[PDB]
């Protein structure tokens, strides 16, 4: 009965939802020719959370726990706990921690550590390369390259704060991060569990709507594009919303508040994702203060306004 | 749990040559996919060459048939044996496992080993 | 008309709005020993953004523009941009950019860059001095102390991601960050102007309650504690709302979901800030799964019942 | 801008003395109050001494009475003479403007001045 909706927000107000910086811009291409499958940034219209999808941005990427040294390299284990530095329950209904990365990449940042006992505290460059075999948050562990060997103590808190991503060579620029590859949440050889499903359009003409962010990058030749199939704030307002869909397609018109003029039309699917009418990769050109606008819940052979 | 363990490289005059050495330890060698990169400091680090579980190799493009990867899955190493060197191939290099087509590498960095080429200017 | 809320969220859900960290838990104190003036984390009930505040949890403490340097220095000038890459405007009637840092103290993160013709990266550990003679948001210039004097290159797109603080010595360990001293945004010998007011308990009795994290400590022994007046989703909450105020003061009580039972009551007045009556400095102790209700509109002199 | 220029370091012996300066430019320096600061290498940063405008000075309990800090606002410079040196004061050593009454340091720093102490 209470009437669904979706923020009065524009795209540069808004943020990723798959990484912790804000949305750029709207996209279109073709996915046929890859598996689309994130696991954060996932949500029902009527508010239900999927995949690894948690609701504030922040924590995206992030990681704590304890450290432990990596015999003759500068690498550490940690050992991760719950945001709350509480005990892991590696037993939930989830594919890994809500908000561990869904894309096999090399995600620089920083880990910082305080030792309880007299507040000293340190902090050193460090790498999670979420392609190797030894990345298993599933089970609890990741490992960080570092540039100590020394200075990190054991039985301390530690966390991590993602920055940007990295690219260390290949047969060609930006083969590296992948954003559609999602990682083995249990290390090398293992089965994911409680994914949120793939999507694609299933109407002729159809092509997901991106909402996307372009990465930091911190060295090489990274591919830095980042797409969410809905913006962070997307996820926190249904959450709190939970208003009932209708129909299984809610029409969103993108309109510019200063002249009413309605600018494109879009399909939200209720289990959370965008279509439009569109065929090719496309870069939107939109006003700055537009938004969305829900307008009608309607059946499964709406055709659409060409993009 | 993943080691890779770099040996081989010295000084050299321009126009000598290198076998240089990478021990792969933590993975199931024989399916694992293999390149070597390089750095030098204050450049990017750069892909070298690559070799499937196949053993099939491709190179970058500055390589230019000179240099040649192999494998030897009895003993878990991976070789890049260096032909007619030049300055400008003075770097640190490293091994590490691949993701082919493209190559890039999947494992936190092993010490590497360096590699410099004198000029006999 | 529209009736006035608060979020279903528990304080562990939620986000600081003065650093991208997320909420630990409440605490509240005497505050009359120092000047409670954030400009993060600034918004009335009825959704009245003020101070530095803006809606975005990531961009807090960030900076983006194009750096230059003097040869031989690791001392980077940013020339500060708008977050959408748009020139800023220092005539705008606000203390600063929105979501510059609101108090005194050194933040650490990491410079990142991106050069446009072919897309190489490069990033660096970099600290901003906030209570430095040439800290100038408000005129357009932050400066860096970095790791290098010749990586980064000119007139090309900069990113400073925060991490945490660092502290030098004194006195005393934990005597940086100042959380209560605002910066000099026009730099030394400047005033600040449009800056949102102080805050204060307003009866005996009565202290604020503050929304607490813990800052990531990378060197020395910093004062990392960070308090907000409002979480971050309150302040998106009633940006999106804008439920008009029917008094100066909402009484809202927090509440056990499981049994009903409320723990306690608290003032949130109009102008955006919260009351508790309670005389002495503690965390408070309460359910993880509780939250926030509001329950009525009260006249300014209620007498809240005391924790 | 503000500069931080530290001089007068070396290699002394145990129970010896030294006089370390630092020119601070780029400010008004009659109204600003200095520190000085130490870090070994592994080691914490510390606060050493203060001094504010009107000349007041304070010390760090490990140095109390035998470091004195001065300044000369015609020099913009502040100077730190170290008396009874011993190994444990190896350090490099730095100056900067500082907020009292604790003495947190408010810029960038210059690079410093190394003292090592003998140990024979």
């Amino acid at each position: 009965t209470k009437p669904f909706s979706v923020p009065v927000l524009t795209v540069e107000e808004m943020t990723n939802s798959r990484f912790p910086i804000p949305l750029e811009k709207l996209f279109t291409g073709p996915s046929s020719a890859f598996v689309v499958q994130p696991q954060n940034g996932r949500c029902t219209t009527d508010g239900v959370l999927l995949g690894t999808t948690q609701l504030s941005p922040v924590n995206i990427c992030t990681f704590r726990g304890d450290v432990t040294h990596i015999t003759g390299s500068r690498n550490y284990t940690m050992n991760l706990a719950s945001q709350n530095w509480n005990d892991y329950d590696p037993t939930e209904e989830i594919p890994a921690p809500l908000g561990t990365p869904d894309f096999v990449g090399k995600i620089q940042g920083v880990l910082t550590q305080t030792t309880r006992t007299d507040g000293s505290t340190r902090g050193h460059k460090a790498t999670v390369y979420t392609g190797s075999a030894d990345f298993a948050p599933k089970l609890g562990r990741v490992q960080f390259e570092t540039d100590t060997d020394r200075d990190f103590e054991a039985n301390q808190n530690t966390k991590f704060t993602p920055v940007g991503v990295i690219q260390d060579g290949g047969t060609t620029h930006r083969n590296e991060p992948q954003q559609w590859v999602l990682p083995s949440y249990s290390g090398r050889n293992t089965h994911n569990v409680h994914l949120a499903p793939a999507v694609a359009p299933t109407f002729p003409g159809e092509q997901l709507l991106f909402f996307r962010s372009t990465m930091p990058g911190c060295s090489g030749y990274p591919n830095m594009d980042l797409d969410c199939l809905l913006p962070q704030e997307w996820v926190q307002y249904f959450y709190q919303e939970a208003a009932p869909a209708q129909s299984d397609v809610a029409l969103l018109r993108f309109v510019n508040p200063d002249t009413g003029r309605v600018l494109f039309e879009c399909k939200l699917h209720k289990s959370g994702y965008v279509t439009v009418a569109h065929t090719g990769q496309h870069d939107l050109v939109i006003p700055p203060n537009g938004y969305f606008r829900f307008d009608s819940w309607v059946n499964q052979f709406y055709t659409l306004a060409p993009m | 749990q993943v080691q890779l363990q770099e040996s081989g490289g010295g000084l050299v005059q321009a126009g000598g040559s290198l076998r240089l050495s990478c021990a792969a330890s933590g993975t199931i060698f024989s399916i694992d996919a293999f390149g070597w990169y390089r750095q030098a400091p204050g450049k990017q680090r750069e892909w070298v060459a690559g070799i499937t579980s196949g053993s099939s190799t491709i190179y970058a493009d500055f390589v230019k048939g000179r240099f040649t990867i192999s494998r030897d899955n009895a003993k878990n190493t991976v070789f890049l044996q260096m032909n007619s060197l030049k300055p400008e191939d003075t770097a640190v290099y490293y091994c590490n496992r691949a993701k082919p087509p493209t190559y890039y590498s999947l494992e936190p960095w092993g010490k590497g080993t360096q590699v410099t080429v004198s000029s006999h200017h």
